[PDB]
RNA sequence: ACGACCGUAUAGUACGAGAGGAACUACGGUUGGUGGCCACUGGUGUACCGGUUGUUCGAGAGAGCACGUGCCGGGUAGCCA
RNA sequence: CGAGUGGCUUGCUACCUCGAUGUCGGUUCCCUCCAUCCUGCCCGUGCAGAAGCGGGCAAGGGUGAGGUUGUUCGCCUAUUA
RNA sequence: GUCGGGUGAGAACCCCGACGGCCUAAUGGAUAAGGGUUCCUCAGCACUGCUGAUCAGCUGAGGGUUAGCCGGUCCUAAGUCUCACCGCAACUCGACUGAGACGAAAUGGGAAACAGGUUAAUAUUCCUGUGCCAUCAUGCAGUGAAAGUUGACGCCCUGGGGUCGAUCACGCCGGGCAUCGCCCGGUCGAACCGUCCAACUCCGUGGAAGCCGUAAUGGCAGGAAGCGGACGAACGGCGGCAUAGGGAAACGUGAUUCAACCUGGGGCCCAUGAAAAGACGAGCAUGAUGUCCGUACCGAGAACCGACACAGGUGUCCAUGGCGGCGAAAGCCAAGGCCUGUCGGGAGCAACCAACGUUAGGGAAUUCGGCAAGUUAGUCCCGUACCUUCGGAAGAAGGGAUGCCUGCUCCGGAACGGAGCAGGUCGCAGUGACUCGGAAGCUCGGACUGUCUAGUAACAACAUAGGUGACCGCAAAUCCGCAAGGACUCGUACGGUCACUGAAUCCUGCCCAGUGCAGGUAUCUGAACACCUCGUACAAGAGGACGAAGGACCUGUCAACGGCGGGGGUCUUAAGGUAGCGUAGUACCUUGCCGCAUCAGUAGCGGCUUGCAUGAAUGGAUUAACCAGAGCUUCACUGUCCCAACGUUGGGCCCGGUGAACUGUACAUUCCAGUGCGGAGUCUGGAGACACCCAGGGGGAAGCGAAGACCCUAUGGAGCUUUACUGCAGGCUGUCGCUGAGGACUCUCACUCCGGGAGGAGGACACCGAUAGCCGGGCA
RNA sequence: CGUGGAAGUCUGUUAGAGUUGGUGUCCUACAAUACCCUCUCGUGAUCUAUGUGUAGGGGUGAAAGGCCCAUCGAGUCCGGCA
């Protein structure tokens, strides 16, 4: 079996859906944990110096 | 009795298993009453289907070498 | 390199784990006060799948629902006694200092009430031989003589199950079965067989081990394969 | 677009003590190559005719499907060696 | 011992290509060379004949089938002008 | 697909009919996920659709999904999260322990619904009829009430009960066919309520010393059969339900085999096959309440994933439609679906190509190699070698039979089950298609089943049982974490960790010098702290004493890394190659020599064998069985070949429509020679050359595709190794702190562990913090 | 002689799993691993759906440096970074 064309048919799983905190498709509904806000993970907004250049 | 075994796995193997398994589907004396009805149930366990008497006993022997030595003291 | 196989172990994930939702109890010792008023009627014997013997299902007078560690020649109806003055029948557990020398024993406590540590897998025992007021010398399954305290409980008689490692396993089938209810990671590649990267003994054109394999004690995990500590190795001398 | 070989007559002759043994020439054929052709032999021939198994159309009759003929037997023209 | 010709072998060189000129052997199809294996015509002979040996002209045609081996090469078999 | 016809400005492909086809575990029916309006209606063709389109999953506008009893919801599973606690410099980090919550929509558990009718589109949801469950209220009953049962369970074999279906018999209703009189369809009717009960178990009677019983095991004076009885099943029978429903009508009755469902018997385990909520236990009437969420459609060669209307990928149930046959096989045909694996028209339709049929004579001559193809084939009877681990080899091999028709026999209760007999009879051929092994031998390897490089390797590699060695008594060995802590472990030496070898059989020699590991050690060496001397009004610093592990030294150990030679009738460096095997998958010489086989054999097999450079768990030898493993031989077979031919289907070619890409410095009709950075269409000299177009097979453009993976170079990168350099973890060990009382010792009060507790073990040690020496490719 | 019905047992395109050869077809593909025939396994170390766990010098690995979303002798994303 090829990992390309005949391994994609197997995805029919949900993962990523609309989040209730910050309305992106990252709330991961097996994990609860949103990958963009960090809702279910921190009270804190996730964020990070490296989503922009060094001196910006 | 290692027939269900075909040509395979060697003399060793099969005769060891055939030996084991003559002397565990044998007839074997009640500690209850004293009928040669005793079979084996799983590993260790042992049953009479005279007087539904269930014991602990060995692997594939009702009694062990070791397990004779407990009575003499 | 990578972290050897021994060191994947340590994480305790699923495929090194026991599967412990499959067991069925942790064979102890009852906890009486000092009166020996407890003993009961074995109501069934029930396979262990933690250690392939038998255990026997006991219902004491108070009415506890027990499982014990089943010695040999105990069945449905019999009379178990737990207790300083219990009865020296096999199947009985009472103190060593109350047990009398030249008797083999099963189940034996390390430190008084623990609930039994030593001679619990399958035909093995420990043999009572000296007595005192302070030591109790208990002779191990492995032939180690270990000096022990007279108020540690042991049951009376070999373990039951004696004889299993006897029989040939034939098949890697039947031993794949037996492991899939233990905690062990099979089957086993020889680490010769592997990358250097993977293994201290991996490598090379053909299949031999890179340095020696004796090592020393000091070595670090990662390092500490072959044989370890070695007092000496081979057959003959 | 022809190349080459074998055989017969020459001749058991010339030559040679003998053993052995030619040629010119005239013939017949073979092989390789070449071009063409199908009366003859052969192949094909899911044109065609027949036999026959399974199943479906109620039986019969007569048919469909079974890989582009179900299978088997015969095979005209043409195309071919 | 001396003088050469060729450019099939091998060696030497590092001129050409490293923003790639697809490596051996085989096969298939075409052209060519002569230092000619056969075939044509010749000269010599230690040329009687027969069968040969050596040499000259000559590249029209031919130079095939097989056993081991990936083999080129080579060894081997039976045919062959 | 074709002929008619319908609609339309327009029709090969939108619709109707007919004729002809395709799909049968799917191309049918119901669904999970996933999609998200794709569903229905109307209006459309700018877009999308492999051509066209009046059609549409497209465009626009409207409309559509109705539940006490179908799911969710509730329960708990592997497991997840939260809070508390503790760690961490710290946290959104981290293991344990507590408590709480979360975790199952086809497919775990679970209170309760069936039949019909209706819509363009929903339907166990709406409507009609009937029924059922839970809670609460009232009334009657009841004082029981929680023990117990259920929920609730593995794999293999099997009996009994039994429905749908299928088939057989006969009858009724309707249809079809028309030499017959056969063929098809239907002949209905639920949930629920009531009732019946086989199996199991048990009780009374009885009294077997050999009987009872089974498909099989089995049962019994500790009481068999027989007799009577208690308890007790189906999604099953029976009655109601039903002058309900449904049907144009009839609106059946018996039978066999029997999925579902019910209920038993047996066997296996170094394997032991969930839990919880809930239910039962525990009555009846009447009435009330039963909210919230899902519900359309697709579920795939066009509704999902794969950029696509993708030949890929994607779970469940229908596994009982007919013939066929062992069959959920083939082939054919129903029900149902479809002509959308969606561009057509034309040319005996050329070459060439893809799939394929048939080829006389020869028969592997082909080729690295029988690659490809072919041969064989189902079933019964006969018959069957070497070898062998006695299982096997084995369907060895080889030989014979095989249809139809008439009449029968035997087994069985019987089958529309099976096994046979006699006579008759047709063909070239009777497993007539289909389905359906070619066979034998020698050698190598790995014992075997199994595993693997998703995407050039399926193998001899990995695994395996088996053999072996090593570590550890559990406050262990081994391993994870910075720590708090954790795996192994609901475990305890018949254990489980760490390694090697790789079934069985016969065996497994010699070497401890080096290296490794381990034990010991008079003596030697061996850090820091403290101590002593010198020095400094102190300090830096120099020296001494003491001396841990470690090292030196000694010993043990090779199924520990490994080694098993040269010379002469010892030397290096410990030993000096034993059984075996041997020109090997190891042998350079080498196509070794002899033999076998062939016309011929670098092959293969046997023998020899001085072995360039075999050899004993770096396991040696050997070996039955097994194998999409490597090599060789024989029989059979054949278009692999001699040597090619003809045919079949789809392309190719012409026409309508649709309509890319690769590639392009320029020029360009070239050829032969030469020259040139030595491999020129373009320079030089000649030769040839009127332009354009069609088809072809690919000689050239050192053709197109990819800043060569080879090679070298760069004070480039990375992975890997080690007795490279330097360091970092980790282990061992001394010392200081915790740390206390009276070079050896006692104690208990810190501290640690065990114990539920009382209390017990240990104890100034251990743990932990700090420092010092040793080891230290485990890591950088 | 029968009964019994064992087996990492055999035949088998049952379902299902796998992938030996053709070095066939395709190779601006139907397809960034496809098609056809052939072939192997098919009661077990079997296959499979869903849920769940292990995370980057780390997992996972019957070991091929295999696999960890077309990415592996150290994933991917962004940042360091011009
Ligand atoms: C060592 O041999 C090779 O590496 C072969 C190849 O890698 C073939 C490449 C084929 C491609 C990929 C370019 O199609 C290659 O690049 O070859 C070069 C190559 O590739 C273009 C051509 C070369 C360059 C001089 C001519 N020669 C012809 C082929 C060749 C053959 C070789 C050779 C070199 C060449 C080079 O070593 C000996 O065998
Ligand atoms: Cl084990
Ligand atoms: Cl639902
Ligand atoms: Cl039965
Ligand atoms: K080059
Ligand atoms: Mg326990
Ligand atoms: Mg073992
Ligand atoms: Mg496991
Ligand atoms: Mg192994
Ligand atoms: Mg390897
Ligand atoms: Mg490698
Ligand atoms: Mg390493
Ligand atoms: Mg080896
Ligand atoms: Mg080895
Ligand atoms: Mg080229
Ligand atoms: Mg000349
Ligand atoms: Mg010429
Ligand atoms: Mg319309
Ligand atoms: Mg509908
Ligand atoms: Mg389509
Ligand atoms: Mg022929
Ligand atoms: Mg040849
Ligand atoms: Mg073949
Ligand atoms: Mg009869
Ligand atoms: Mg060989
Ligand atoms: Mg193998
Ligand atoms: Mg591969
Ligand atoms: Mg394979
Ligand atoms: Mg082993
Ligand atoms: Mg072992
Ligand atoms: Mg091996
Ligand atoms: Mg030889
Ligand atoms: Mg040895
Ligand atoms: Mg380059
Ligand atoms: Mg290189
Ligand atoms: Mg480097
Ligand atoms: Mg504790
Ligand atoms: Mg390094
Ligand atoms: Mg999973
Ligand atoms: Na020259
Ligand atoms: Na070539
Ligand atoms: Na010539
Ligand atoms: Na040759
Ligand atoms: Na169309
Ligand atoms: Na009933
Ligand atoms: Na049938
Ligand atoms: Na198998
Ligand atoms: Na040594
Ligand atoms: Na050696
Ligand atoms: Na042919
Ligand atoms: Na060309
Ligand atoms: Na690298
Ligand atoms: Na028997
Ligand atoms: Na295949
Ligand atoms: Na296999
Ligand atoms: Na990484
Ligand atoms: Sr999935
Ligand atoms: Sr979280
Ligand atoms: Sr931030
Ligand atoms: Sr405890
Ligand atoms: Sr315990
Ligand atoms: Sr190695
Ligand atoms: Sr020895
Ligand atoms: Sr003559
Ligand atoms: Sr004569
Ligand atoms: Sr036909
Ligand atoms: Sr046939
Ligand atoms: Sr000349
Ligand atoms: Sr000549
Ligand atoms: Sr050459
Ligand atoms: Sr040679
Ligand atoms: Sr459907
Ligand atoms: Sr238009
Ligand atoms: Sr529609
Ligand atoms: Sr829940
Ligand atoms: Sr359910
Ligand atoms: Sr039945
Ligand atoms: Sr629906
Ligand atoms: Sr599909
Ligand atoms: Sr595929
Ligand atoms: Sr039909
Ligand atoms: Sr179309
Ligand atoms: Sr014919
Ligand atoms: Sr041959
Ligand atoms: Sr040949
Ligand atoms: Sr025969
Ligand atoms: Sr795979
Ligand atoms: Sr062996
Ligand atoms: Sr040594
Ligand atoms: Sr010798
Ligand atoms: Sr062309
Ligand atoms: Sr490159
Ligand atoms: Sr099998
Ligand atoms: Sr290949
Ligand atoms: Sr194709
Ligand atoms: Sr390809
Ligand atoms: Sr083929
Ligand atoms: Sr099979
Ligand atoms: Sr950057």
């Amino acid at each position: 079996t090829g990992a390309g064309t005949p391994s994609q048919g197997k995805k029919n799983t949900t993962t990523h859906t609309k989040c209730r905190r910050c309305g992106e498709k990252s709330y991961h509904t097996k994990k609860k944990v949103c990958s963009s806000c960090g809702f279910g993970k921190s009270a804190k907004r996730r964020d990070y110096e490296w989503q922009s250049k060094a001196g910006e | 009795s290692s027939g269900r075994f075909g040509a395979r796995y060697g003399r060793v193997s099969r005769r060891r298993v055939a030996e084991i398994e003559s002397e565990m589907n044998e007839d074997h004396a009640c500690p209850n009453c004293g009928e040669d009805r005793v079979d084996r149930q799983g590993t260790g366990i042992w049953q009479c289907s005279y007087c539904d008497y269930k014991f602990t006993g060995g692997s594939y022997k009702p009694e062990t070498p070791g397990g004779k030595t407990v009575r003499r003291s | 390199g990578r972290r050897i196989q021994g060191q994947r172990r340590g994480r305790g994930t699923s495929t090194f784990r026991a599967p412990s939702h499959r067991y069925k109890a942790d064979l102890e010792h009852r906890k009486v006060e000092d009166g020996d008023v407890i003993a009961g009627t074995v109501v069934d014997i029930e396979h262990d799948p933690a250690r392939s013997a038998p255990v026997a299902a006991v219902e004491f007078e108070d009415g506890d629902r027990r499982l014990i560690l089943a010695p040999e020649g105990v069945g449905v109806g019999d009379e178990l006694q737990v207790g300083v003055s219990a009865e020296i029948a096999p199947g009985n557990t009472l103190p060593l200092a109350e047990i009398p020398e030249g008797v083999p024993v099963c189940n034996v406590e390390s430190s008084p009430g623990d609930g039994g540590k030593f001679a619990r897998a399958s035909g093995v025992n420990a043999q009572l031989l000296t007595h005192d007021r302070n030591v109790a010398v208990v002779k191990l399954p492995s032939g180690e003589m270990k000096r022990l305290d007279p108020q540690c409980r042991a049951t009376i008689g070999v373990v039951a199950g004696g004889g299993r490692t006897d029989k040939p396993f034939v098949k890697a089938g039947n031993k794949h079965h037996k492991m899939k209810a233990r905690g062990t990671k099979w089957p086993n590649v020889r680490g010769v067989a592997m990358n250097a990267v993977d293994h201290p003994f991996g490598g090379g054109g053909r299949q031999h081990p890179g340095k020696p394999k004796s090592i020393s004690r000091n070595a670090p995990p990662g390092r500490k394969v072959g044989d370890i500590a070695s007092k000496r190795t081979g057959r003959g001398g």
